[PDB]
């Protein structure tokens, strides 16, 4: 515990993660859709 | 491993000064330089094969096949203990104020209790106990009178071979037996390794011929544990073939019960016999030096020309003995993994800055933690091995780039061989634990890392092997699912609204703008800010107001067709590699990935529409992989639970399929029932999925109303020709019948 | 497995007749697409992965985790032992001249020795012992007066659940003490999975009953058995990492002690209640068949205007319960391995013929078996296709070049990347092993394999590590030492002279 | 031991084996040798 190398967010950038993810879960949702359509 | 503390302080020490970047480089060169020397060792190291081979298949502690006995390693920190001096007495003599004990050897003894004085000691070894100027005092210590717990602590601890007590103030001569009072003693002590001192000549004889005899000892030991060499590696030879045997701790396989017994039985014993007796050699060549370097002053002091030679404090460390016995040998195994084990902890300490982050990885770090590091060591290492080389990439398309590419290379070329060796399929589970972390860990650089894990996954979708299914497919079907469903919202203002309404682009309805086989082909006009900008965002009304945005969506989508990239229509093909995934008998975990990650497909009624009639397609995999379906019901029962969904499907006509589909297994059951007599476990399982579906499909009122006069027939003929079956049985069966005898008489009521 | 005798006659009859070289070519395509046939089904099994991988780590006899149980390796061949009377002996009555015992089950017995008379038996199991008309005798016998020890033979196995000894002709009917005599029982029998008999309606609707209630038991059993999969693959994974655990029969990787126990110790339980449960369903139904279709041929029998219809020999077998419990299940591991094997002793033996060698060699034998079984099955299976592998090149060019294309090329890919993972220094064993089978055999190719074995040599004598020189170099050093020292001369006029 | 298919030299060969023998080991020893000159 003496250790001190083994001890090495606010709400706006959280709303912005947030989004993030679910911009980038619709983006692998199209794009495995994509490779379902028939040739 | 004793320079645990030192690199600590270097690597904080070095991250809290700042400093100018030709200083960085040197220090990120000196690093990396002992990794690669560290691990060009122990790849080459002479036993590497053996402790490699041995580490997956019995737990042992140290490396007992050593040429050289390692001073660090057979010398760890052995803690004082509380001993009875009775455990260790062996002679004993008593007179009317003293009492003498010998124990059966020297001690390291730290404070004295006595449960109801003065102490001497001496470390010179006796056979006779009758055997003051033989004697050291170590501690005087006076009572309180009706005193009954007294604790003699030693300010410096004394090794003691033989102890004396005498009752200097205020015992029978024969038995030593007294009436006033009974004493017990407590030794606060440890087991030590010393010798008895040199005084004069003849003691220096005596040292001399008992090192020769230690010496001669050690030889014998060593050779006999050498000796064991040849039968451990035949026995690794005879392990590695891995050929099946026939006859519980017992079923485990002969060959690797004689490794463990050879390597854990014999092996450590003669290591622990040769630690004790190189350590006793040590102890005597110290005595000896020490006298002799005595001796050597002494008679230099007596002349009078020559100057006595001052030293510094450090040089007197340096000569003296002091600095004798801390020192590892070269050729040493242990030694090699603790320095690498060092130097992976002080590199990721490094790596938390961002400039020698860039330096490191121009060194050429990635790589060889790559080759050599990743599979070598204990699991907390590897883990953390894996936690660097996910940091080393943590912004920078070039790092991840390279690493990816280390990781695609490896499985192709694993996989190309496959089909005639499956141990390479087996061994690629630190590369797809590697990439399964360097995913999960949220960055700028995540379009490549889903890149990379696409590419894994659409080359080795294919492929039917078990292996690979549970090797490659099932890590990528998980790495999709993380991505597909991210955790749920814990800001303040998103606590209840689901990831559906987080999203600040509106698909298009009939269109998928994401093309997969340009983006894998790394194409720009494909990438995902692209795919983004294509997408209008969503929004933060008159009779009037509704037909304008009705034609100018129209017309500007007409506008868009005219001017052209083209998007793609949602017109799913009935045969993908989703029909694969969805009932591989190999592992159900890839089913149940499968199932979760269709079910997130389906969010929109325009995609919803789509699956499930791609779901409806699948239906006729229900008696081919009986069981094995049981997740995908369980998806397609969960998706049809609103009653307009099934009546579009039966718009569609799905209920002549499902009748077909149980006129035709039910044909089946009763052509095997007619030939054979043998019994299958899971007869009648298709029978009572599809029953039960065309149950849920009928019990909505429309469709029984609609669909009444087609169905009758092939109720009432499944119902006779089950009434049939009279040998070939089972349970399910008999709730087909029931179920279908319901419906029939349920249809029949108008 | 049952198909040893008759593949050891098709050999050999393949081999005595002569024939014509198109019905030869039939013959080695037909071995060699079985042989295909059986290797896809091997590698694409959905237990492939844990039996391949259990193999190496615990001893195990059979394969516990298959869906349909198969009746070929359900039903081994189990020999009659002689069993006291009393170890079995459940209930008991004595009667003033004759005796009635019950045993534990059914059991069928063969002959029974008596120290120191008529016999009857049935098969109807009762609770009661006290519980004319439901026994069949089995044969009666006369004693020369002051005999102690008859061995009574029964020229047909009895099927029997209870047993009964008469005295005719020379007991307590309380407690059974004779005085006269003193009669000890020993019986040659078998523990036997049959069922009671059914005569009349009712005794079919207890039959129904009771496959009802042992086929739901066959399904709970079933499902337990089936639910110890996935922690099979949950310890599988764990024992392929191989970190090294820090802590002599306790100081194996406990992971592995892991695995022997939930296999060899749970598993085989499940599978034995269910095979046991099997052979009972079995059993019942097959009475209840045999009970239906003589009730239909009574009632058939009983009207005028239809003729009985004949049967041909083979028809009445086929039609009958006689052909009824020798097949095996579709999807069975062990019967795939069982077949190649027998492919793998066909080959062998049909290769000594050298139009047939041709005609194998030119089918593409070699690379199936190069890729397939050469590490597949146990040590001797793996030593036969060896010897297979090196007959089929014994004298031609181009097959010892294209095998030795095959060894050379897996070593130098194996030991491209030998630095950055040993297991492919450590995977080359059977190719080594090949080339020194190969080698040590004389022939007129020796050349070309002593040039492979050559240029592997010099390839991998400059490697420091020690994975490669246990398992390259020191192979090839082997094959140089037995080339440079032929063994001693035999010949007499060279008994004596050196090399 | 009942089975048919596991029951499937002069001295004049003998000789000539022998001979051959020694001949192929003589060329092995030639041909080690070829490899340890100089370059
Ligand atoms: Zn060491
Ligand atoms: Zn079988």
């Amino acid at each position: 515990s003496q250790f001190l190398l083994t001890r090495l967010m606010s709400e706006t950038e959280r709303q912005s993660m947030e989004s993030e993810r679910a911009d980038r879960s619709l983006f692998v949702q199209e794009l495995l859709l994509s490779t379902l359509v028939r040739e | 491993r004793k320079a645990a503390q030192f690199v600590d302080l270097l690597g904080y020490f070095s991250l809290k000064t700042p400093q100018t970047e030709k200083k960085l480089k040197e220090y990120s060169q000196k690093a990396v330089e002992i990794l690669r020397t560290q691990n060009h060792i122990l790849t080459n190291h002479p036993n590497s094969n053996i402790y490699n081979t041995l580490s997956g298949l019995v737990e042992f502690d140290g490396y007992y096949l050593e040429s050289d006995p390692c001073l660090v390693c057979n010398n760890p920190e052995v803690p004082f203990c509380y001993i009875k001096l009775s455990s260790i007495k062996v002679d004993t003599r008593y007179t009317t104020t003293q009492q003498v004990v010998k124990l059966i050897g020297s001690h390291t003894i730290s404070k004295v209790t006595v449960k109801i004085i003065n102490l001497y000691y001496n470390n010179r070894t006796v056979q006779a106990i009758v055997e003051p100027a033989r004697w050291h005092k170590a501690k005087k210590v006076q009572l309180t009178p009706g005193q009954t717990e007294v604790k003699i602590d030693l300010p410096l601890p004394i090794v003691a071979s033989n102890l004396m007590i005498e009752f200097a103030d205020f015992l029978c001569n024969a038995c030593g037996f007294c009436k006033y009072a009974r004493f017990d003693f407590m030794l606060y002590a440890k087991p030590c390794c010393a010798v008895d001192p040199i005084e004069n000549e003849e003691d220096r004889k005596k040292a001399v011929s008992n090192i020769n005899t230690l010496l001669d000892k050690a030889d014998r030991v060593y050779h006999q544990l050498m000796g064991h060499r040849p039968q451990l590696e035949n026995l690794l030879c005879k392990v590695n073939e891995a050929a099946p045997e026939k006859p519980t701790s017992a079923s485990v396989n002969r060959y690797i019960l004689q490794l463990a017994q050879e390597y854990c039985g014999d092996c450590k014993n003669s290591f622990d016999e040769l630690s004790k007796i190189i350590q006793k050699v040590f102890a005597s060549r110290k005595e000896l030096l020490e006298y002799d370097l005595q001796q050597r002053e002494a008679a230099t002091k007596s002349s009078r020309t020559s100057v006595q030679p001052t030293f510094t404090a450090s040089q007197y460390r340096a000569l003296s003995v002091l600095g004798c016995g801390h020192t590892s040998s070269t050729k040493c195994y242990g030694c090699a993994s603790a320095v690498t084990e060092h130097c992976i902890t002080l590199l990721r300490a490094l790596a938390t800055n961002p400039a020698l982050r860039h330096i490191l990885v121009s060194q050429g770090l990635i790589r060889e933690l790559f080759d050599y590091n990743l599979r070598r060591g204990a699991a907390a290492m590897r883990e953390e091995v894996r936690q660097l080389m996910c940091l080393l990439t943590r912004d920078n398309p070039e790092a991840t780039q390279q690493m990816n590419d280390l990781i695609i290379g490896k499985v192709s070329t694993a996989l190309k061989g496959h089909w005639a060796n499956p141990d390479l399929a087996s061994s690629l589970q630190y590369e797809m634990l590697l990439l399964t972390d360097s995913i999960s860990k949220e960055d700028s650089c995540w379009e490549l890392r889903l890149r990379c894990a696409l590419s894994l996954f659409l080359m080795a979708v294919n492929i039917k092997t078990p292996v690979v299914v549970e090797n490659i497919t099932l890590m990528c079907l998980r790495i999709l699912q993380k991505l597909i469903k991210p955790p749920a919202p814990t800001s303040k203002k998103n606590k209840d609204v689901p990831v559906e309404a987080l999203t600040t682009v509106k698909p298009y309805c009939n269109e998928i703008h994401a093309q997969a086989q340009l983006w894998l082909k790394r194409d720009p006009k494909a990438s995902y800010d692209a795919w983004k900008k294509c997408l209008p965002i969503r929004g933060i009304p008159s009779k009037s107001e509704l037909r304008h945005l009705y034609l100018t969506e129209k017309y500007v989508w007409r506008w868009k067709q005219f001017l052209s990239t083209s998007p793609l229509d949602l017109k799913l093909g009935h045969n993908n590699w989703l029909r694969q995934v969805l009932f591989t008998p190999a592992t159900q975990a890839a089913r149940q990935a499968a199932c979760t990650i269709v079910e997130a497909l389906a969010t929109i009624p325009s995609r919803k529409q789509q699956v499930l009639d791609l779901l409806t397609s699948y239906l006729d995999e229900l008696s081919i992989a009986g069981e094995c379906a049981a997740e995908y019901l369980a998806l397609y029962q969960k998706l049809i639970t609103s009653a307009h969904w099934k009546v579009y499907l039966a718009a569609r006509g799905v209920l002549p399929y499902v009748g077909n589909l149980i006129t035709k297994e039910i044909a089946r059951l009763l052509a095997l029932e007619e030939a054979t007599l043998s019994t299958d476990l899971q007869q009648g399982y298709a029978l009572k999925s599809l029953t039960g579906l065309l149950s849920s499909f009928v019990e909505v009122e429309s469709i029984k109303r609609h669909f009444k006069s087609r169905l009758v027939g092939t109720v009432l003929n499944g119902y006779l020709c089950l009434r049939k079956l009279v040998v070939q049985r089972t349970k399910l069966i008999d709730e087909t019948q029931d179920m279908l005898l319901e419906m029939l008489e349920d249809m029949t009521t108008g």
